[PDB]
């Protein structure tokens, strides 16, 4: 089947300024119709694919005119006048003429904002998982960007490590940050030890490390 | 178009 | 126009028979085609199938794993896999070639469906309150969530006032355990003032366990 190569593999652009993506084919996609069956798409996260060109340079009706299509027989490229927040997400070209159809390996495209610091929140355990046994510390990083961030815990003044486990959300289709999640899991013995439970946080957008600290037995 | 039709990488 | 059939978990071996119900347009029409997404970057197409009379086209990798069957009478398409291996866990999509400006192109997508192949067994999440305290302030917002922990398999649904609350909620994608179970956290900032007199209830529903569990997040004096 033919071969798909897109570049780059991930794209960072700033809003209100252009873009462009690569797709270049193994064989020529001309039919023997005339027509160079190409297509675009474009899936944001937790949505599923949507279509935005159609044979090179033909528009779905819905997409708005900032994007376009240009493309050969065998080198394609999708250019955003101006990019959006809405334009997140990876982007696939998907091949027509020859059985079977095919995609690409797609290309990841970042929203390129303003530096917002993070919002530090940290949430002590719950009596009722207290009761099961295990005890979860989770702290928080709201709309921040860019994603680059790093967090790491203190029990009494004590670093720890390999105990904890983050996750960052996707980029807001709205706000263009990201938020963070850094969850610290002990037993109901390990965390009864203690009294001091502190999430040290540091960024691009922040001077200093911000830390939110609780005491066993506050609530 | 009452019967369907689409891009030729559909069928052989 | 399209709707798709819940997540499932499939043991090795074992098939699976998921739906694509469609809606608002002429069925017997248009091609529906089926496309497997393994992960980010792999997007795969397993074949279409004819409406009218059944004519399926299969892609040569999916021959004797998939097979495309149709239901005029409900107008609902089809898709059965045979004999399931590791590498069959993936998300599928229904999709329609649409016409427009005399061009066919995949103009309606279904939402996909989460399809898990394993020897494990499916296992019900534990929903611990995020309870909001002044240790989760900043600037009159305050933040509250909702633990969902120790779920099998993916994916979890979490909801927030039975739909309602969706402005400033952030769900994280799960993360793997190191008992291979996964955990996530869904968080909404709200303002403080408005803890005593708004209810903030997450609604967590996990399909493969038939789990529903709703839980109030009230306010702690930490």
């Amino acid at each position: 089947d033919i071969v798909m190569t897109q570049t780059p593999l991930s794209l960072s652009v700033t809003i209100g300024q252009p873009a462009s993506i690569s797709c270049k084919s193994s064989q020529s996609l001309l039919h023997s119709n005339g027509k160079t069956y190409l297509n675009w798409l474009q899936q944001r996260p937790g949505q599923a694919p949507k279509i935005l060109m159609y044979l090179v340079s033909k528009l779905d009706p819905g997409i708005p005119d900032r994007f376009s299509g240009s493309g050969s027989e065998t080198d394609f490229t999708l250019k955003i006048s101006r990019v959006e927040a809405e334009d997140l997400g990876v982007y696939y070209c998907l091949q027509g003429t020859y059985y079977p159809f095919t995609f690409g390996s797609g290309t990841k495209l970042e929203i390129k904002r303003t530096v917002a610091a993070p919002s530090v929140f940290i949430f002590p355990p719950s009596d009722e998982q207290l009761k099961s046994g295990t005890a979860s510390v989770v702290c928080l990083l709201n709309n921040f960007y860019p994603r680059e961030a790093k967090v790491q815990w203190k029990v009494d003044n004590a670093l720890q490590s390999g105990n904890s486990q983050e996750s960052v959300t996707e980029q807001d289709s709205k706000d263009s940050t990201y938020s963070l999640s850094s969850t610290l899991t002990l037993s109901k013995a390990d965390y009864e030890k203690h009294k001091v439970y502190a999430c040290e946080v540091t960024h691009q957008g922040l001077s200093s490390p911000v830390t939110k600290s609780f005491n066993r037995g506050e609530c | 178009g009452d019967r369907a039709a689409g891009q030729p990488a559909g069928d052989r | 126009q399209l709707q798709q059939s819940g997540p499932e978990l499939v043991k090795p071996g074992a098939s699976v028979k998921i739906s694509c119900k469609a809606s608002g347009y002429s069925f017997t029409g248009y091609y529906m085609h089926w496309v497997k997404q393994s992960h980010v970057k792999s997007l795969e197409w397993i074949g279409r199938i004819d409406p009218y009379d059944g004519a399926t086209s299969y892609n040569q990798n999916f021959k004797d794993k998939a097979s495309l069957t149709v239901d005029k009478s409900s107008t609902t398409g089809f898709m059965e896999l045979h004999s399931l291996t590791s590498e069959d866990s993936a998300v599928y999509y229904c999709a329609r070639e649409g016409h427009w400006d005399g061009d066919w192109y995949f103009d309606v997508w279904g939402a996909g469906t989460t399809v898990t192949v394993s020897s494990a067994s499916t296992k019900g999440p534990s929903v611990f309150p995020l309870a909001p305290s002044s240790k989760s302030t900043s600037g009159g917002t305050a933040a509250l969530g909702c633990l969902v922990k120790d779920y099998f398999p993916e994916p979890v649904t979490v909801s927030w006032n039975s739909g309602a609350l969706t402005s400033g909620v952030h769900t994280f994608p799960a993360v793997l355990q190191s008992s291979g179970l996964y955990s996530l956290s869904s968080v909404v900032t709200v303002p403080s003032s408005s803890l005593g007199t708004q209810t903030y209830i997450c609604n967590v529903n996990h399909k493969p366990s038939n789990t529903k569990v709703d839980k109030k997040v009230e306010p702690k004096s930490c």
